[PDB]
């Protein structure tokens, strides 16, 4: 959207950055039910 | 002297309907305003 600062301004470009640096590692913690498969690989791998 | 009269009830009929529309006061802002400039002046046109 972008700020249009109609009243506010201050909260709207901090918490603007800070959202898209919860976005990040989020998606990737997202996969962490398949990551249960993945571990399986791993799990594999370390018990030979 | 004679009446009918008809000539009322349709006076009567189109009266009931522009009370029923809405025309008063409303305001937008214009291009590039900010939103919270139409309470203004439609708050202190509700004040009087």
């Amino acid at each position: 959207k972008k700020p249009e600062t109609p009243e506010e301004q201050q909260w709207l470009v901090e918490a603007q950055q800070a959202k898209q640096g919860q976005q990040d590692p989020a998606m990737v913690q997202a996969q962490g039910v398949l990551l249960q498969g993945q571990a399986e690989l791993a799990k594999a791998q370390n018990q030979t | 002297r004679g009446q009918f009269d008809v000539v009322r009830p349709v006076v009567r009929k189109l009266v009931s309907e522009m009370r029923q529309n809405p025309i008063d006061v409303l305001y937008r802002p214009k291009d590039g305003a900010r939103p919270d400039a139409a309470d203004v002046l439609m708050g202190m046109y509700r004040t009087d």
